[PDB]
């Protein structure tokens, strides 16, 4: 009686929900048919006899994925009117997907919401996924929360986006509609994942060891941490975490809800079983500062609160033996007003591996979520890239002729001064 | 005659439950069933204390499950000796609360609670004739260290001449599982002392310092903290189902342990504890059980008892024994202790033997101290609740739930002032 | 009544007790599971002795088994009788001290004895009526030779009335397996003479000295000499365990035998010794016993007797006989020796009867005798210990844990006055 | 719950490891690929279900041998990521090893090291095995035992290192490197073995009559001897040695840890039977000055201190009786200040044989490890074959342009001036 609606908008939300959807199907025994050869009503539905229709809805303006999904091995799967999709891209254009070609689209989306929230009677939350650089995924992703704010009101909204990295970048004029859909998620999200590419990158070149990886072994890492994150739902566990008890242990003020992610062990089976894989040491590795599954440094800011997830045989002994180690180090720093900032959750199921993939199989995981003071630099360096182009007015005729107005820009730019005066207003002792 | 009901919330009180009551049913001969099957006439003489009796023979537990969530509930059902539980006693919201206590004791818990006092009602006014209840909850959760401590003045508002236990875990700042845990134990401990007629603490950091250092096995569990806990709980109350030398019902403990009213925080132990391969070494005797019952690292609390002043002290012995004995090696340590009792009130040492053994023990003692040690439990939570409330972080999920801080001022002053008052005594001279 | 508790240290000492006990367990016809299967009535009267009771009827040695590593403990636990000892009294730690005495004294073994001190002090504070110590350990060791002496200070301290045995194995300059052995037993020696209320020396040398020339068994190992100290240590309490005509405790020995309370070192010998082709020829009679009790090569120490002149003499002959002939032997061998005994104290031998002989043997002998010819095994020892130390050769290792070289001036002045002022009285005349 | 680490680094390292590792698998029961079809703790670890891991690492910058260790028999036993590998070699320049490539590669290491660390728990020490005389092998030695001495601190390390022959040499350059890896390993080694190829060879073409001799058959004999070494810590012996019992009796003096070993008996099947090999003549062996294992000769200078090894049935009588007999023999004297200077280890397992190999199977054998002061003629020799081409700077363009500073090279000959001058004033008599 407890259920989640993953929301999917974009090429990049729909090439990793693709990814996330083997993974589920695979860990509740579900055939890619979807049919069987009391844990899977957290994302599935049972028709009467036999098969399963997912919980989600995928989203796009431009067909082309779609069409790749729906003629691939799961196009028995999903449901084939929940498919939403447009004919015209919005073409990394934000005013185009939030006031041209969006708006005739959101209306299907909200009617096709409704149809899967009366089926639901324990509705726990959203998810949704959408690539922040891009034009229909950040407009229609802030549409869609914009509008589901007010249809529903309390129901908490989890966002796992992907920004742009420090250096590396794919388009142009990803700033601008980054900073835009930062400030529309900012007042309408309850929290935000940080998960830019090239982190992930690094942690593939040096723990899988694979010198050229593509998109797909990026999305089973990402299919993973969502798995260990909601594995506490469907699964017995000797200390249990819903969704809805995080605001009230991550976030200390409303305005403060961007935290970064990481994993372990990310080892492959070539050597994974020549080492114990103790807790202590996977703990000790998902601490690491070059294990951030974003290209950020916790050593440049405060911690505010861990949240931090086991599954397999670990032992809560063992978790509080390896907490207290990780206070014991001076690297690792708290803010002073937070004595205690560990949150533990213990669940039993092992992870489940993907037949071909990358990971090996093992009976430790650990995913943690971190609040920390050093998020801000991600902040400043789009910021600074922002100011650069906008100094000069560059590449804003491709948004004033698309209904959007001269000022929009120069509010965003606030909003962000606004955060960046929090965190440092937040971060000092007193 | 003279029977109580049990009410457990929360998760770990439901944790608690499950094997509080397989340890009643296995001392009493129950089968799983609800058959009975035990060898000893004395083994159902004295069944309605916890047992009642319906058509066919079988016995049902007189408990009432209530929680926010419905995982745990239907958890506890497919374990062992989990179809002993009315179904009807089951209660449970579709919501949670998320370890917010404003939502488990204002919104949610308030409209709830209709229904388990509904049929607290009914198994109260019922029942022969009432001694009292007794509760099982955590004060780290939220749905559990509201609603139970509502469900307490609610309780205690129909029920004012009858006795009121609690077993409370306290939050722990050395094995934190959440970050919210000193705001939701403060707000509990404002509302226990006004009306719970006894209280024991017990805390998981100590439990696991037991497991460690007197068993010596190598990894602890839950469900060994929980059998320690079990065996304490029944401790207490075997001389009320059993004959003996000198029978004391819980009103005598209460009536010799609590000197003023507001003072009645006991910390709890049980001897004998040995390791497997040690208990071959060990022989039983009245001084090896008193010589492990005073030992500083026995009690269930990280308190240090040297660290104070015992007000009293309480011993409830079991099996067959001489008394001479026993109250000779209660002046033994008496005598040999003077400087840690308390001088002004004399002879502060309650004994009480029962003829009737733990089954597979031939001698056990369950211990309730009351002393001034306890202080430092407080003052420890009352430091990080005021480091973490002086920059009212995670104050806006509370007070957006018609909560505001001027009940946390005042709770911060009661408990200062129950902290300040308690050691008044500690420093108190004749 | 009266009994004492065994304590051992080292892996010699614990070599020692492994067939001490065996052989403690044969005589009282203790099985190695526990259960007695004796033929005697009087095989039982007095095992309180060395053995406690517990349920089921077993009973289990009083023993205290310590060492600084782990091996030798989970060595004996799988040889014959291991079973006896109760697992609870294994204390270990786990790092040993390499022979080194600073670190068995110092920095390791002052960390570790407070457990082993704690079930000692469980141990004597229950029995019925303490008699005293009894210790084994070895002087060439460093954990040993360190971690015993400093216990025997400690026991000391807290039980002054109380009498202490020492059974010391001290390295001989024959057969040396240790190149630090003169460190570690000049600075034992030092710390034994005070503390220590009886000391019984037994060199290597002179048991495989005795195993090649009076049993004439071609390849003698640790268990023969193991054998021969077991069988001498059970002769003098034999006395004490069973009846006869002139009982005598371990107190009256020392009455009798210690001039002067620095005068405590004795060297004993047990008698009759044969060969196996041999044991058919001899015929067993008082005479038979007295002449190879006093014969040079049987003395437990390659000390050579006939080199000084006996303080004092002490025997304990086991069996049925006449308490005549008994008398009539001492005298004479006292009148026919009258150049090796001082001449200022007359009648200084000493003599008992215990009617239980050994088993298997019609008549037995332990010769307890304090003689001024121990001086030698001092003078060697000091010799090579000055030999050494004028270099300061191996002296870092000691250094380098808090210990200085005032330590070892301090005990080589004090040896050598422990030398001059034991051969003051050989010179002395009336 | 003892454990030892092994570190390889360089070709020769390498190729030594492998060969104990036969050796090691063999004796343990274990197959090549690490099944088996409780004394294997000491060198494996247990993974749970199934197959063991060796605790050791094989580092090299030259991937040949790495990947021909990676295709044998054995690719399963290792863990595929503890055999670190580099990619540029440094071609016998101990600059290149030190400062410019080493360093990149040594993180890898620590890290691999602290891994395998937090496992054990009983750390007795690290082994490491590399060959002096090249790049590689000295340098990253040199930084691994820099790093690891401040990383650990106390705990030891043994180091087995292969110093060039007298005449006999492969390289041109091998002085330089080896009198740098010397002054590096002086002041950062608790022990170091002497193993020139020149001396095996004899032992080799004397008694296994092999006169076309591989490297093979000199890294099984150098296996046999660590096997020996290491025979006491996981085999049941009537008179143990630990690891940390060393630096307590052969070593007098913190500078002087340099000593020479031998090994007996060495023979063939086709003779071996033929002769009794008694403990007095194998003992004999041992000593003789042709079967030292480096080509030094003792009777070139006096002996500090002994420390021999035995395992198989030998009797200690029957070694006490042939310790008497070389301290009888005029050609072997002892220095004045040491009295006695043997220590002596026993140990029941005899040697285990390796199929297709060289040594028969015995039941009797002794290790022998000496101190000596003879030592100091390699120590001369290598200084004078330095300082020829130290003259005219001959090849020191190699190291100066790889980052070593110029003055680097005479502060290793002053401390090579200084140790000869240390041995020079220890073994005059006082
Ligand atoms: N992690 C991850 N990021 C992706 C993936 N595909 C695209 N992205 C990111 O998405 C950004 C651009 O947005 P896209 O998702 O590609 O396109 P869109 O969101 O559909 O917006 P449109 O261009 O209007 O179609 C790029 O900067 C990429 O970094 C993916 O498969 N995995
Ligand atoms: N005993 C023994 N010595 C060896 C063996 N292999 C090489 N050596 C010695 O090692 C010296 C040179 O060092 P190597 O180990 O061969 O090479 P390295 O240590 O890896 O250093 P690099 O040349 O930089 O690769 C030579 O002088 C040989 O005497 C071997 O298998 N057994
Ligand atoms: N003894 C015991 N304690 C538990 C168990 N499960 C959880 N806890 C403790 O309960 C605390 C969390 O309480 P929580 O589950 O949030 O209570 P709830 O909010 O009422 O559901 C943790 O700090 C744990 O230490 C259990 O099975 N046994
Ligand atoms: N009688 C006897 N003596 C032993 C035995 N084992 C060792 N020893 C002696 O003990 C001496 C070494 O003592 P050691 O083992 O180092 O003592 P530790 O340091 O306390 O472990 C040697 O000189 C041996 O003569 C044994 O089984 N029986
Ligand atoms: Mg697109
Ligand atoms: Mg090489």
């Amino acid at each position: 009686m407890r259920e989640v609606i993953s929301i999917h908008v974009g090429q990049g939300g729909i090439q990793v929900g693709n990814a996330c959807w083997e993974l589920f199907c695979l860990e509740h025994g579900i055939q890619p048919d979807g049919q069987m050869p009391d844990a899977f009503n957290t994302f599935f539905s049972e028709t009467g006899a036999g098969k399963h229709v997912p919980r989600a809805v995928f989203l796009d303006l431009e067909p082309t994925v779609i069409d790749e999904v729906r003629t691939g091995t799961y196009r028995q799967l999903f449901h084939p009117e929940q498919l939403i999709s447009g004919k015209e891209d919005a073409a990394n254009n934000f005013a185009r997907g939030h006031y041209t070609i969006g708006k005739e689209i959101v209306d299907l989306c909200l009617d096709r919401i409704r149809k899967l929230a009366d089926n639901c009677t324990g509705l726990q939350g959203f998810l949704v996924f959408n690539s922040v650089g891009g034009g229909t995924g950040s407009g229609l992703g802030s549409l869609l929360l914009e509008r589901l704010s007010v249809d529903y009101g309390k129901k908490s909204k989890l966002g796992f986006t992907i920004y742009p990295s420090p250096q590396v970048s794919t388009a142009v004029v990803e700033p601008y509609n980054s900073i835009l859909s930062t400030h529309s998620l900012l007042e309408h999200t309850d929290v935000a994942v940080m998960l830019d590419n090239e982190a992930i990158y690094d942690i593939c070149r040096r723990n899988l060891d694979i010198e050229r990886p593509t998109y797909t072994n990026l999305n089973r890492l990402i299919a993973q941490v969502i798995s260990s994150l909601t594995a506490s739902l469907r699964f017995d566990g000797a200390l249990n975490v819903d969704i809805t008890e995080f605001q009230t242990n991550l976030v200390p003020y409303p305005r403060i809800h961007f935290m970064l992610s990481s994993y372990a062990p990310i080892i492959s089976a070539e050597k994974a079983y020549h080492e114990q894989l103790s807790v202590a040491e996977i703990t000790n590795s998902a601490f690491e500062p070059a294990n951030m599954m974003a290209k950020c440094d916790p050593r440049h800011g405060k911690y505010m609160a861990c949240s931090m997830m086991y599954r397999g045989d670990v032992v809560p002994k063992d978790v509080n033996a390896s907490i207290a180690t990780i206070k014991t180090k001076r690297t690792i720093q708290f803010v002073d007003w937070c004595p205690t900032g560990f949150k533990v959750g213990i669940n039993y199921q092992p992870p489940t591996v993907v037949p071909g993939g990358d990971l090996a199989k093992v009976m430790r995981a650990v995913c943690m979520i971190s609040n920390s003071t050093a998020i801000a630099e991600v902040f400043s360096r789009l910021d600074h890239k922002f100011d650069l182009m906008y100094a000069k007015r560059a590449f804003v005729h491709w948004y004033v002729g698309e209904g959007m107005e001269e000022g929009e820009f120069s509010e965003a730019r606030e909003d962000l001064a606004a955060l960046e005066k929090d965190y440092e207003e937040v971060g000092i002792e007193t | 005659m003279r029977e109580i009901v049990h009410i457990q919330g929360g998760q770990c009180g439901n944790q608690i439950g499950a094997k509080f009551w397989e340890v009643i049913s296995d001392e009493h001969g129950i089968d799983p069933t609800g058959t009975y099957h035990g060898d000893s006439d004395l083994q159902l003489e004295r069944i309605n204390v916890y047992y009642n009796e319906a058509t066919g023979g079988r016995y049902v537990p007189r408990a009432i499950l209530m929680d926010l969530e419905p995982g745990t509930m239907d958890s506890v059902r497919a374990g062992p000796f989990g179809q002993l539980f009315r179904p009807d006693n089951f209660v449970f919201g579709q919501t949670g609360a998320g370890n917010n206590w404003a939502k488990g004791h204002y919104t949610e818990g308030a409209e709830l609670i209709d229904s388990v006092l509904d049929v607290v009602r009914k198994e109260a006014e019922g029942c022969d004739c009432l001694q009292g209840f007794q509760i099982t909850h955590s004060l780290g959760g939220g749905t559990g260290s509201g609603m139970g401590t509502l469900l307490i003045s609610k309780v205690r508002e129909e029920y004012p001449d009858r006795i009121m236990e609690t077993f409370s875990v306290v939050p722990s700042p050395k094995v934190s599982d959440t970050v919210v845990e000193p705001y939701n134990a403060t707000l509990s401990v404002h509302q226990l002392v006004e009306n719970a007629d006894e209280c024991m603490v017990i805390d998981n950091e100590a439990l696991y310092d037991i497991c460690f250092r007197t068993l010596k096995l190598t990894t602890p569990t839950y469900g060994d903290l929980n059998h320690l806990v079990s065996a304490a709980m029944s401790g207490v109350t075997c001389c009320l189902r059993f004959p003996g030398q000198l029978n004391s019902d819980l009103r005598k403990l209460a009536v010799n342990l609590i000197p003023f009213p507001r003072l009645h925080f006991f910390m709890i132990g049980f001897a004998p504890l040995t390791s497997r391969g040690s208990q071959q070494y060990r022989a039983l005797t009245v001084p090896e059980l008193t010589q492990q019952m005073f030992d500083a690292k026995n009690m269930m609390c990280a308190a240090d008892p040297r660290h104070g002043r015992y007000l009293t002290a309480s011993a409830l012995f079991r099996g067959r024994m001489s008394t001479k004995e026993v109250d000779e090696q209660m002046l033994n340590v008496q005598n040999k202790n003077s400087s840690y009792f308390v001088e002004w009130i004399p002879n502060n040492i309650k004994s009480s033997i029962c003829d009737i053994p733990p089954k597979g023990l031939k001698m056990a003692v369950t211990f309730v101290g009351n002393s001034t040690a306890i202080q430092e439990m407080f003052k420890r939570v009352a430091e990080q609740f005021t480091a973490m409330f002086r920059r009212k972080a995670f104050l806006h999920w509370y007070t957006g739930e018609g909560m505001d801080e001027m009940e946390f001022t005042e709770a911060e002053s009661n408990m200062n002032d129950l902290v300040s008052e308690y050691q008044q005594y500690q420093d108190a001279t004749a």
